[PDB]
């Protein structure tokens, strides 16, 4: 059989099992009646969630100037923002007394003097056992072509990669001691250099004289604020402490180099560094500082000591700190709910228009032979 | 690697597609070879390089264009058979090059290096240098040579044997440059915005850039801008259509495979499906407006039956043709009842003539339903009745029909032996085929001449010589010894050729009636012939033959010497009678033509036949109607030799026909006609001769002519030469901007096939010269209704939608990168984890588009033939416009806005956004957040557009949408990523990820779904109405007839 016919199958002859997707004003309505339902549902859920959580963000970028050194006074409410629902309790999270000061600090056997800001805010509801504490930085770009690739992750992992292999890496500016001595930089880079380094205290419940305990500290730990998978990237160093040096604007923390009594950081356990090294995506971003998992934050006035090291007003930026409680969606974003509700609402309006018109106004008899452009 | 790895996989997949296309088209010949193998080992054609040693044995096929340097036989000679390549049969002799005739061994080939400074492609079949003494062809067979020290000079496609086979390109594959150039325009506008904005935002010297970032890439504001510009050109790479052409190549080769493998276009006899020799023109078939057909092999079967004959003034017609059928029945007389009872009487006469034939002596080669000269008058006269000498006239005539030829005989055993009679022409073959139809069966050239069993009892005819027909003869002669010992000359041919070579003034009583019988024949719709005989003598034939040979033995100017010396015997001839030849209209043409002319396209029949047969057989093939008030263009003769007569006559004719409506020759009515394609009025038609054509195709009238030939629904061109056939194609394809198809068979129409946009070759009875020069090698004419009306309009709509979506998706990706750049000071920072940027246009979003382009169909296989008028939308070129391109790009831009700013509003405006506290909205977690909804919305948007959601398309949508999830889950879980290290568990587990994944595609698809539905309900096309009709089940009875 020397035949030459093409095999008759369901593919070569173009007969594959199909579903002719022909729109009909009974397929249009049963689609704009499913989308509207699903989106109004999910939107109601998400807006209930976003209205659940309660938080407070205090801005203090100008604490070194507009805060008297002696005693306390009121923060102008153009700094405080608060989303609670206690509805005018005796705490009113819009009256946040605040003061500034200058205090010596025992860093490591050399006792440098820093400048502190004390903030006394009010929290009118018993926040729930998971309470995070973020810092917020406006106008600070961590997303630049040079800034994001500038680190040697093979060194953050813990290695003795020395000299040329680091001199000519992507960390081009900051790779040696800005002095005579030929020295590697250990956390070398441009992103490990600029690490935000204000330090916050754990909030201290002030004594209203009604609760006998004067000031019970609300211990919030900085352990477990990074993903537990990041510790697979970092590790304890391996340089011999004689060939490393802190990055340029780390010096006020390590003024005498990396000594045996002021040793380099252990990046693996350091979970305020692994929050910086995973870069933000916008100019205005938040990062996690302190977390609490096992207790509720009772109502009352709290006090925080924020040493103000990161001078932010020098590039027209701002910085703040925010105490959030969580939901399953995240923190307070009123916008997913409203977006879902807008999409659901316009699907409902279009569903009304279609069911109404295509059922009540000119059904336009299906497939009729009068619009065929050759019957005219 | 971000650009180098795509730019190598592109050439890899292009090579692979070429390979698989060659696979599914052809579905490794041996050549002995050696520069370092130390031996002429055998190798295969896929091992071919330039300048490498070769050995070639007896009768080998050759691999490519070769040079030789030596061989075993002296003089270095080599023989070639070339019947497959060149029409001349002689074994052509090359010589192996002189200097280098000593290399004879298995390793002795290496040291004698010789330089080969050859020349580029010298396509001219008899040209090569660096003559033909060294040109070894490819398909030729190398003979009479022990071996051949092959040192070729070329290989691959650089041989003429493949080169002489005019690469055309579709109409939109040539208007795509505007779209690609506008893409680059928008890309450079984005890159210039990036440069002039980064250079500014970098010169602020107070913002957080100055303190924490130590300078720039190159310290300068206006040089930072320049580096940003070029890095942006690198980052908006996805807007490089580098992947558009490798996607269109795939969709086109796969559509062409879909029409090659169609079984509805498999003609079982010739055993050849519709092999598309030009795969890159499959969408051109969807825009055709003009079809230039033929009138033999194409419209008709080209198998000619012997219908009528008249001898001694007695005619035996007893037959009917379809031309006269239409002509008479279209009025009130002989309309329907006679239309059937006439063939009833014909069949009765068939039975009576079968009886009369079987009253004769046994001729086993006579079979029922294989006789087409049905005439009970013929057999009743040959049997003995109604004539003593008219019986002798019929016997002599019937023997002459069995002598005058050169036809060769082929017998079939088994069943009653019926003999086929093969010769060069289906014209004369019918004469001897009917000769064997009433007895007188003929056998081979039996070593003295052919053997005829006269009334079944055998006898031999010593054939002395044959003067064979040529197009410059229009007749052919055979000089044969009559069985009674004497010799006799026969000469059969047309009317104008024999009638001059007659004995002037004899048998006028018979001639003046056979000539009018010929008039009736030719006007009835046939192509008649006539036969003459002459009683020769031995000395007269000898004194002719001596000069015939002495002028034939002359090598030079032989063509005009035998016309002289052969004419010395042809002056004297006397008629034996006149005949008639019909060629049946093909089975399925009267419907294909009505269907095509119904789709809106215009039909031109460049017939090489007479004019009245052309008009009548154009009425019979549904091409003409009764409302088609055909208007004729004819300039006559007697106009001496002066063109002013001819030119002025043609001019006034054209001017009157153009005053039959608005105006003539107006290049404002031409500048306007050059831009409209509106379905010609069904009321007009033209009939133009082959003489008037030559004068109206004068350069001062063409414009005028063109306008007329745009207003009519059909045009007949009666008796055109091979020249005007291609001249009119060129005039109407270049005068107007129109598309064009040309159908034909035989080398006569190669120029018609080649000068047009699409050239279709019927594998006709004549030859394989219009197949090797065509695009699609069609079995027979009625497959046009399948090809043009199904695969044509599909393949056009499909590529329209494919390129629309391929522009849309590149826009929606790169513009959503750009939108991010507004938040990184336009300093180009990847948001997308670069491997996404290199996988997008390859895996995540390519297969669904290719599939919606290759296996999507709007109506059906059979609802597209039931309603042909849909094709009109591809005549007006309304599927791929400029408004569609801009609407799709605006759609891409809007969906980019929403598909970047929703997954940004979700995560970058909350503290944590992760519901368990930790940090998403890293720069690459946001990348995953906006890359999963984008790959969902692109594919879900090329489902909104596809018409038939079949199995493969939905399966590929699901595979493409789950592959991104799979490969993020697999690429993250490895420290090689190191910033995108565990984004799979850290993003998929979230709730905001899935909320954005379900609300971004809808917010980006709604403004198109609403338009689509409101339009398909309030401003419907024709396709959607035919679809809503094939949903009720209207054309389900058509599909029902099709499956039955
Ligand atoms: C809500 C609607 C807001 C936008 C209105 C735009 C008005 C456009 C009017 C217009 O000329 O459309 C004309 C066409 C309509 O094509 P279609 O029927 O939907 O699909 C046919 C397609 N070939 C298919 O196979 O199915 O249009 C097209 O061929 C493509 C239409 C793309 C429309 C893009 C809208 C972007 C809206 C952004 C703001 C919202
Ligand atoms: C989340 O915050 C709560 C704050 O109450 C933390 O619990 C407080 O944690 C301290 C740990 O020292 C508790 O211990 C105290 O120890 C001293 C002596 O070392 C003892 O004298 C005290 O009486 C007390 O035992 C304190 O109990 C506990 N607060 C209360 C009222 O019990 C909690 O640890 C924080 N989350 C995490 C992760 O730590
Ligand atoms: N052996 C023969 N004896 C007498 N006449 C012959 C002949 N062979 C061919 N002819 C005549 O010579 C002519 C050859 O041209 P031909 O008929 O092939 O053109 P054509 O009709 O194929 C052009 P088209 O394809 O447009 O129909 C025919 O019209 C035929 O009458
Ligand atoms: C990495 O680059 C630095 C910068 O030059 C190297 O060189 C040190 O440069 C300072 C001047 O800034 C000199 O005083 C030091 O003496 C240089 N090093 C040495 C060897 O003394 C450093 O050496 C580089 N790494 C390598 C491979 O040399
Ligand atoms: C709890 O906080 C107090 C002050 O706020 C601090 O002195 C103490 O060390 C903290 N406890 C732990 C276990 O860190
Ligand atoms: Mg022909």
């Amino acid at each position: 059989a020397p035949k030459n016919r093409p095999p008759n199958t369901a593919f070569r002859q173009q007969r594959m099992r199909a579903w002719q997707c022909v729109l009909t004003p009974k397929l249009i309505v049963t689609v704009f009646s499913i989308l509207a339902a699903i989106y109004l549902g999910f939107g109601a859920w998400l807006t209930y969630l976003a209205h659940t959580v309660r938080d407070l963000k205090i801005d203090y970028t100008d604490c070194l100037t507009s805060a008297p050194k002696d005693d306390f006074e009121t923060i102008p409410q153009n700094h405080i923002t608060a989303h609670f629902s206690a509805k005018d309790s005796t705490f009113d999270p819009y009256k946040a007394q605040w003061k500034t000061t200058e205090r010596e600090v025992q860093v490591a056997n050399y006792t440098d003097n820093r400048q502190f800001c004390i903030v006394r805010f009010n929290i009118p509801e018993d926040l729930q056992p998971t309470i995070s504490f973020f810092y917020y930085l406006e106008n600070f770009y961590q997303n630049h072509r040079r800034y994001v690739n500038s680190f040697n992750a093979k060194q953050l992992l813990g290695d003795a990669v020395d000299g040329k292999t680091i001199n000519d890496s992507t960390c081009d500016p900051i790779t040696h001691d800005p002095k005579g001595t030929g020295k590697i930089v250990y956390p070398c880079g441009l992103v490990a250099n600029s690490i935000f380094n204000d330090t916050f205290s754990s909030p201290l419940a002030l004594a209203v004289r009604n609760s006998s305990d004067s000031s019970r500290p609300y211990n919030m730990t900085t352990k477990g604020i990074a993903w537990p998978g990041l510790k697979d990237l970092y590790g304890k160093t391996s340089y011999s402490l004689d060939q490393i040096v802190p990055p340029p604007n780390w010096e006020r923390r390590y003024k005498y180099g990396y000594q045996e009594n002021n040793p380099p950081p252990d990046l693996k356990t350091d979970e305020l560094f692994q929050n910086w090294m995973m870069l933000a995506a916008a100019p205005n971003f938040y990062k996690l500082y302190q977390k609490n998992d096992t207790h509720p934050m009772l109502a009352g006035q709290y006090e925080i000591e924020i040493e103000s090291n990161f001078d932010v007003t020098v590039y027209k930026g701002r910085k703040a700190f925010v105490i959030t409680t969580l939901s399953t969606m995240g923190s307070r974003n009123i916008w997913p709910g409203i977006i879902f509700l807008i999409v659901g609402g316009i699907c409902l309006v279009l569903d009304i228009y279609f069911i109404l018109s295509f059922f009540i106004w000119r059904p336009r008899k299906l497939g009729d032979p009068s619009y065929l452009s050759w019957n005219q | 690697g971000l650009n180098s790895v795509p730019l190598i996989v592109i050439i890899t997949v292009t090579a692979i597609k070429d390979a698989i296309e060659d696979y599914r088209r052809t579905i490794n010949a041996p050549v002995h070879r050696l520069s370092g193998k130390a031996r002429f080992h055998k190798d295969a054609w896929k091992n071919l390089v330039v300048g490498d040693f070769v050995r070639i044995y007896n009768d080998d096929e050759l691999p490519a264009d070769i040079i030789i340097l030596a061989t075993s036989d002296p003089d270095g000679a080599c023989y070639v058979e070339t019947k497959n390549l060149d029409g001349e049969t002689n074994l052509k002799v090359r010589q192996a090059l002189r200097c280098g005739r000593t290399l004879k061994h298995a390793r002795d080939c290496e040291r004698a290096q010789f330089v080969i400074e050859s020349e580029p492609p010298q396509p001219n079949l008899y040209k090569y240098n660096g003559g033909i003494d060294n040109l070894l062809l490819r398909g030729c067979h190398l003979r009479n040579t022990e071996w051949a020290l092959g040192v070729v000079v070329f290989t691959g496609h650089d041989t003429k044997i493949m080169m002489n086979a005019p690469s055309k390109r579709a109409r939109i594959a040539r208007e795509l440059n505007f779209n690609v150039i506008c893409n680059f325009g928008i890309l450079l506008i984005m890159c210039l915005i990036a440069a002039i904005a980064n250079g500014i935002a970098w010169g602020k010297t107070d913002a957080s850039l100055a303190w924490f970032e130590y300078g720039s890439i190159g310290g300068t504001p206006a040089l930072t801008g320049f580096i940003t510009f070029w890095a942006a050109v690198i980052v908006f790479q996805n807007l490089v259509p580098i992947s558009l052409y490798i996607s269109l190549e795939i969709v086109r080769t796969l559509q062409a495979f879909f029409i090659y493998s169609d079984v509805g276009m498999y003609y079982e006899k010739i055993d050849q499906p519709c092999i598309p020799k030009s795969w890159n023109i499959s969408d051109d078939v969807g825009q055709i407006e003009y079809i230039f057909s033929d009138k033999t092999g194409t419209l008709t079967q080209n198998v000619m039956e012997f219908k009528k004959a008249t001898i001694n003034g007695q005619p035996y017609g007893e037959a009917y043709t379809e031309a006269q059928a239409g002509m008479d029945r279209r009025r009130g007389i002989n309309v329907e009842e006679e239309a059937k009872v006439i063939r009833e009487e014909i069949a009765a006469a068939k039975v009576r003539a079968i009886r009369g034939l079987r009253e004769l002596h046994d001729n086993p080669y006579l079979h029922d339903e294989d006789m087409t000269f049905i005439a009970p008058d013929f057999v009743e006269d040959l049997a003995g009745k109604n004539g003593p000498e008219q019986q002798q006239a019929t016997e002599h005539f019937m023997l002459a029909l069995a002598l005058c030829h050169t036809v060769v005989a082929e017998k079939q055993p088994g069943d009653p032996p019926k003999m086929i009679f093969k010769a060069q022409s289906p014209d004369e073959a019918a004469l001897v085929a009917t000769a064997r139809d009433m007895g007188f069966t003929v056998l081979g050239m039996s070593d003295g001449g052919i053997n005829v069993n006269v009334m079944g009892k055998d006898m031999h005819f010593p054939v002395l010589s044959i003067i064979e027909f040529n197009s410059s003869r229009k007749r052919m002669s055979t000089i044969v010894r009559m069985p009674d010992g004497r010799i006799l000359l026969f000469c059969k041919g047309a009317d104008s050729v024999i009638y001059s070579r007659l004995k002037k003034g004899e048998q006028a009583d018979m001639r003046r009636e056979t000539a009018q019988h010929l008039e009736m024949f030719a006007v009835e719709g046939l192509r008649t012939l006539c036969i003459a005989e002459r009683e020769l003598s031995e000395e007269e034939y000898r004194e002719w033959r001596r000069e015939h040979d002495l002028a034939a033995t002359a090598l030079e100017n032989r063509e005009e010497k035998l016309e002289e010396v052969a004419d010395k015997i042809e002056r004297d001839l006397t008629l034996l009678g006149g005949t008639a030849i019909e060629d049946r209209l093909q089975d399925g043409v009267p419907d294909t033509i009505a269907l095509l002319a119904d789709a809106g396209i215009k039909l031109w029949v460049l017939t090489g036949d007479k004019v009245e047969t052309a008009i009548n057989i154009g009425f019979s093939c549904n091409l003409l109607n009764n409302d088609m008030d055909l208007l004729r263009l004819q300039v006559n003769e007697s106009d001496a030799s002066t063109e002013d007569d001819y030119l002025q006559l043609a001019e006034e004719q054209l001017k009157t026909n153009l005053e039959r409506f608005n105006m003539t020759g107006d290049d404002e009515e031409l500048k306007r006609a050059r831009k409209d394609h509106n379905a010609p009025s069904p009321t007009y038609a033209l009939v133009i001769d082959g003489f008037t054509l030559r004068w109206v195709l004068s350069d001062s009238l063409k414009q005028k002519f063109l306008l007329l030939c745009k207003q009519c629904k059909s045009v007949l061109c009666c008796r055109v030469s091979p020249a005007q056939k291609a001249a009119v194609v060129s005039m109407v394809k270049n005068g107007l901007d129109v598309m064009t198809l040309s159908i034909g068979d035989g080398a006569n129409d190669v120029a018609m096939i080649q000068e047009a946009d699409v050239g279709v070759g019927i594998a006709g009875e004549e030859g394989r010269q219009a197949v090797m020069s065509s695009d699609f090698a069609i079995g027979q004419f009625r497959f046009l209704q399948r090809l043009v009306l199904v695969h044509g309009r599909w393949s056009y709509r499909r590529l329209a939608e494919t390129i629309s979506n391929f522009f849309y998706k590149n826009m929606i990706w790169t513009w959503s990168i750009f939108w991010y750049q507004c938040y990184c000071n336009f300093d180009i920072a990847y948001i997308f984890e670069y491997t996404y940027i290199l996988m997008f246009n390859l895996f995540f979003t390519s297969v669904p588009v290719i599939l919606m382009g290759v296996l999507d169909q709007d109506v059906s296989d059979t609802v597209s033939l039931a309603v042909p008028q849909l094709y009109r939308r591809g005549i007006e070129r309304k599927e791929w416009t400029q408004t569609k391109f801009w609407l799709y790009m605006i759609d891409g831009v809007y969906q980019s806005v929403m598909s970047f700013f929703i997954p940004f509003i979700f995560v970058v405006l909350t503290p944590t956004a992760a519901g368990n506290g930790l940090d998403v909205s890293e720069r690459t977690r946001l990348g995953a957040y906006i890359a999963h909804p984008a790959v969902i919305t692109i594919n879900g948007y090329i489902l909104i557009n596809t018409y038939r959601w079949d199995w493969l398309m939905l399966l590929s949508i699901v595979l493409s949408d789950v592959f991104i999830f799979f490969w993020t889950g697999v690429y993250t879980a490895t420290t090689y990523s190191a910033g995108f290290y565990q984004a799979a568990p850290q993003v998929y587990q979230e709730l905001t990820f899935w909320m954005c994944l379900i609300v971004t595609p809808a917010l980006c698809l709604l403004p198109r779904l609403v338009v689509k539905c409101i339009q398909k309900q309030r401003f419907p096309y024709d396709v959607d109405i035919i679809r809503e009709q094939a949903n009720r089940g209207d054309f389900a009875a058509a599909d029902a007839a099709a499956v039955a």
